[PDB]
């Protein structure tokens, strides 16, 4: 008799730990930062994660014999100890392309991060990176437009884009929203946006806002001679409501809508991205809720994976962090996933948290958005970090200007253009940045007023999400 | 508090919020194009074709999203492929502006790897333009 | 009071320790860990501000509206016993802040940005008080526990389910073969694994058809109503809806959705569809432990469970206490009440931070699943009572004699425990006796008892109260 | 007629040369959405051949650069430009982005020149549903003309598209991609004249016909034969032109022949002489390969065409004076002179495979 | 000055013959049996085929400079003489996956076999084989069911399936069609079929046929106890 069915529990490692496996170029690869319970060997813990995210359960099942487990099983093929940690390991798992639904980020997440994070046998688990192979990348519609097409549609080249969230977050009427929008745009901002939590509420219903905002966009565009937009929020309770809001934006002929992809979800987001592709709308993605998942070093999913997932699901913009603003994100970490968001091919580089070489096989790049607690003094650092292919958003940094929104917008626009000019002339923004801004505040009264108000304002704290 | 004027204060994208570029500043931008191996090109438009407009949308169903007339301008000759001499670009600016003294003229540069325009700014506006403010009269 | 540009402390506007909460306010309990040098009051006020109306610098536009009316308010801060740098910050949000019927919007405000603030080292949402006036804006579960039992004609015992295994790799025909054999042995339900959607090895519509044949065969054979949770989880809402429509058109009882990986927007849509077409909706909580496992940071599952009850679902996975996945008894008992009951009083020993009034919203059936087998049966029945589904994937398809005997063993064990409980026996004390007497009587059960006798899952609990 | 018989062991080769389609069968077809007369009437273009141009490189240009090249071509004097046959929707350029930028280009060139402009936007797609979506976008943009690859897309899809074009007033340009797989060899396959008749029935306002003098094969007498079959109402049997049967089209609209592929200014006299006015002459490389760019390239081709047309109208014999006509034009026009200089020595003269 | 625009005709082989190119695992590969005209080198012929089925035309275009021809061009990377033939070669061409529309066989054919078969510079051309890489295969829905699922739905295993085309090809009425179908199926065939050219015609309209055939399928199935189809 050959191999048959033997009921009962055996170690996961007997089937799912395969240290001699040579990964295939079509395999999806995962890097898990794993903290096993006392008395659980790292090999058994990695095998468990591999098994329970692919084909396996806690006891032997007879139905394995009807298929080929070799063909389908996830495989823990490597385990690295973590320098500086007594009980942390990087477990590498390979998943056959056959395990995944084509075009579904939802399905990919459901396998890879579905159940394994709750296993009693581990104390903590963090997904650090995914290698998405071209053969799987090619199954996705991806971003509705991407960086090149967005710039081409907007006719905007040679500098970072400038945006601004309307404040207070909540509590403004539709008319006052459009009033603030118009005054921001007319002063030199390219975009304004609904706050992430501005959907439809008793103080302001969505369709009223869309109409007044349309009026504002068209007024500012006529006044300035520059293309303007406002990310109108399609985030909603149901797919049907979400789509109604997208359809209104289409019928108003406005350039751009937004979606909160984590709180709305990947199923809704992918649907919206396809709609935007078919109807020519730009799609700004807000990452609300990401820090619930991505903040801690020991457990969760690193943002770079959430960024890869968005690029697959579809989005023309995605928020990236600021380095210098009110929300956490280390320079090297951010620079790593910005490349993963924008570039076609990104080589492994552990000093930037890139665990795998990622080939995007011509999937369009996503524009990073730097937003949150930034003001004019941050401008040289932002331009130096991101370059031209980024949107820089100044909510409080525009609506908090002593002279109002239009002067606030002009201060930010002058600061960006001054830094862009300085960089182009060969000046080093990392050292000469303060000099560029000081020269600019001396020349522009709008900029001077901004410089004076926020001169002492910095955000410097101990970083939690360290490499 | 100064008030940003809404009247005759039209702008022109990159660098239009700064003091007008001197010849030395224009030459520095051209050096930047050459130092980075980008492809210089000049584009021009008569005044009526200079700013974004909506007129063609009269022919449309509900498909005007991100459609504007006057985004395309007219190409001066061809993009200067293989050009590594800044003086050659400067001479084309002179030649273009001489042939079309009453046109808006912008200098752009293309990256063929990203396949996108990587830079651009206005180098001439017609002397008859009255829809823009000098830097000191932008706020009152 | 005019506009003064510049940065001031959040606590000047957003820390209101003398505020008396309104009965329409949404309340949040945040376990907060401030950075060194940040007072707890300022940290609590920053959380309240940046999840409601405020930003990092004063904005002129506040004067056009009434910040008093709209601002979130940190109204209380408790120190955490045993912790040097942990606090419970209580925030009140006016009902006006939220979109009616949208769990997506509620989460976007309350957990949108504040978890990433540099000024805090960790943040965990422990509980939410959802007021009746907000609960009433939601459609909620398509059916709920009472209506589900009534449609299935099943009373007086826990429901029994089973996940088909291996998770992936089975063909559609082999899937329905496994399903038929499971159902015919005594299980009420089988299910697609959470990650079984539509794949090269098995396309969804092929599975739906073969599974329908299996349900109807097992129903005819046993004389009991059967179902199989067919997974509608998909890449797009359009695909999700196609799969729900096919289920409707096959006349089968129940579908499933992975509410967190699919998302709340898609989930709410699906629940409304199920209400309008009479399909039961089983909710799988895939990904929850990414969010809810650690004590210091994330969102506790009790909040994710409240959100699901609002978004809509007839079943929700709850944990087992005794199986392969983590969940402490007192923690689980707490949110099981929150899922099933109409009114649940504050009880910190079970992690319930707020009294919760559901105002007649249907209860959700808890599903105990993951690494459980026949020996766990007395404990499961004792913990959950009748109003639960107990699922045995490996515990059925891992039986030495195959699926139907495996199902029979689980069904005998459940009924034996149920009968014992009804007769006045204490399952906590006499459980082992009840099972041993049953293994002696039933050869199917005996085979199961023998195989898994020594199998336990006992580890140090991470998510402690 | 061609389903199974070509594979029979009992024969070594089989070629369908011609089909007589009787009026009683012709009348069952919707046929071309518009036809030559209606097309001229809608475009307001009379008295000369139409001029077109395929954008190059075939693949690899972005949507913005595609519209840029289209605007520059159209503004110089070309009536039409077109998507290459294989430009559908691709990672480098998605269809709806192209359609929008091309619309901007059409309307800019039309406003600039005062002449009606068009660009054949490719509706060819993987599915009928995708094909229709693209046709619908063209309709909603108010543009004059789309295109379809009838053989690679297929007859079922083509007939559906032609009916849509009839019901929505779009002109339909047909590209014959793949035809030479079928129609090149003398001993086996189906002759293009049959594929041309099939297209007139299925429906198309334009069809590529060959050039005689360009880079792709087609003999003068062969091409003259099926050009009559495409355009005319009644064509008598004439074996010297490969017409095996008298063909009565019973008032089915005529299809405009399109001469395209490796042609340039020096071919103009020959092209005008072969085709007359009811043809579209297309210059891809012949426009985008001009040393001064697209607009001058277009102007060179337009000048050449009008010079030849005027000469013909004045009684000059293009067959013997064609050289004189072009030389006088290259002398007069600098744009033309530049084209004349570059392509002077360029000929395509090879032994012909598909002989009568 | 670097590489600029030079107008005019040059040899295709200068750009499109790349015998040292290492093919990528995402490239679509083509094997063409090529017969060049006298005086046309096989290298130039293969390069022409590669060019005119990918990015190139007959004369140099300036627009090449706006993009990256290296990224997009088809590449004739190998040429084999055909044993037994004086003037036949197998030319191997590699096409970057970017050239193709996802899920569209129509587009794949349009590039690879669109124009090149009619070029004056060749006497004959035959596409022998294509290497469709996994990354491109994955963009296709592909077969509705496939062999395994078909057998599973029909509940038919352990032998070849048996079918039968109804005859005469044309000229039978709908009722007679169903009559012939029933008699075939009831005798042991799994399937019958419409002849390829049986669509809808004056002697027999399609919906009439579909109904009578449905009657026949169901009668044979009840009679035999085996799943039947037509
Ligand atoms: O709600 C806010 O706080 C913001 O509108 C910024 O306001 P300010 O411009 O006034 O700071 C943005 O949504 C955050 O920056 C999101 O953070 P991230 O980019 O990290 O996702
Ligand atoms: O994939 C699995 O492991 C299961 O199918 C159980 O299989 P077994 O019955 O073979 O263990 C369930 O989905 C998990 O229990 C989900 O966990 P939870 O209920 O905690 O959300
Ligand atoms: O792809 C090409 O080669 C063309 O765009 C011509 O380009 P050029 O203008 O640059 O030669 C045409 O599609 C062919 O003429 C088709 O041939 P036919 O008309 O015989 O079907
Ligand atoms: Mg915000
Ligand atoms: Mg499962
Ligand atoms: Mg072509
Ligand atoms: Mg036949």
């Amino acid at each position: 008799a050959g191999a048959g069915f033997k009921a009962g529990v055996k170690d996961y490692r007997l089937t799912y730990y395969t240290p001699d496996y040579v990964v295939r170029d079509t395999d999806i690869l995962a890097a898990f930062r794993m903290t096993p319970q006392p008395g659980v060997p790292p090999e058994e813990c990695g095998a468990a994660v591999a098994a329970e995210s692919s084909t396996g359960t806690w006891t032997t099942v007879w139905t394995d014999g009807l298929t080929s487990l070799d063909r389908y099983k996830g495989r823990c093929y490597d385990i690295e100890p973590v320098p500086g940690e007594d009980n942390q390991y990087i477990a590498y798992v390979a998943y056959p392309i056959d395990l995944f639904e084509e075009g579904s980020v939802t399905n990919m997440f459901t396998s890879i991060v579905g159940n394994v994070f709750g296993f009693k046998a581990l104390r903590a688990l963090r997904l650090e990176d995914l290698r998405i192979p071209p053969a799987y990348v090619k199954t996705f519609v991806g971003p509705p437009h991407g960086i090149q097409v967005e710039r081409d549609k907007l006719n905007k080249y040679g500098r970072g884009l400038l945006g601004c969230t309307i404040k207070p977050k909540l509590g403004l009427s539709a008319k006052n929203y459009g009033r603030a929008v118009y005054e921001c745009l007319r002063g030199g901002l390219d975009f304004t946006k609904d706050d992430e939590n501005v959907n439809s509420q008793p103080f302001m219903r969505w369709r009223d806002r869309f109409l007044f905002v349309a009026e504002a966009i068209y007024k500012a565009q006529a006044e300035t001679g520059e293309v303007k937009g406002h990310y109108l929020n399609a985030t909603a309770g149901t797919c049907e409501e979400m789509m109604k809001r997208a359809v209104c934006a289409k019928e108003l002929g406005v350039p751009i809508i937004m979606h909160d992809y984590l709180t709305g979800g990947f199923t809704a987001n992918t649907s919206l991205a396809i709609y935007c592709r078919d109807n020519g709308l730009l799609l700004h993605i807000h990452r609300a809720m990401h820090a619930v998942i991505d903040r801690q070093r020991n457990h969760g999913i690193h943002f770079r994976v959430l960024a890869k997932a968005l690029r697959m699901s579809g989005g023309d913009h995605l928020h990236s962090g600021t380095v210098v603003g009110k929300l956490e994100g280390e320079r090297e970490v951010i620079l790593g996933f910005v490349d993963l968001m924008r570039d076609d091919y990104v080589e492994k580089d552990r000093s930037r948290g890139i665990y795998f070489t990622q080939d995007w096989c011509s999937m369009p790049g996503v524009m990073p958005v730097a937003s949150g607690g930034i003001h004019v003094w941050h401008m040289p650092a932002l331009v130096e970090i991101f370059g031209d292919d980024a949107c820089l958003q100044f909510g409080g940094g525009t609506l908090g200007h002593p002279w109002g929104n239009a002067p606030g917008a002009a201060a930010n626009r002058v600061a960006l253009e001054a830094c862009t000019q300085a960089r182009n002339e060969g000046r080093d923004l990392a050292r000469e940045g303060g000099d560029v801004i000081r020269s600019a505040c001396k020349w522009s009264p709008e900029l001077a007023a901004a410089c004076e108000v926020w001169k002492e304002i910095k955000f410097e704290f101990d970083t939690i999400d360290k490499l | 508090m100064m008030v940003w004027t809404p009247v005759n204060n039209k702008m022109f994208e990159t660098f239009s919020y700064l003091p007008p570029l001197t010849d030395e500043q224009i030459a520095a931008q051209v050096d930047y194009i050459v130092a980075n191996g980008w492809i210089p090109c000049l584009e021009f438009a008569e005044a009526d074709k200079a700013y974004v407009s909506n007129e063609s949308a009269i022919r449309f169903g509900s498909v005007s999203c991100l459609y504007y007339d006057n985004r395309y301008w007219t190409m001066w000759k061809l993009p200067m492929f293989g050009c590594r001499d800044p003086m050659q670009v400067l001479r084309e600016i002179v030649a273009c502006t001489k042939a079309f003294p009453d046109a808006y003229v912008r200098l752009v540069a293309f990256d063929n790897q990203k396949q996108v325009q990587i830079m651009g700014f206005l180098v001439q506006r017609p002397k008859t333009a009255r829809d823009f403010q000098p830097a000191n009269k932008r706020s009152v």
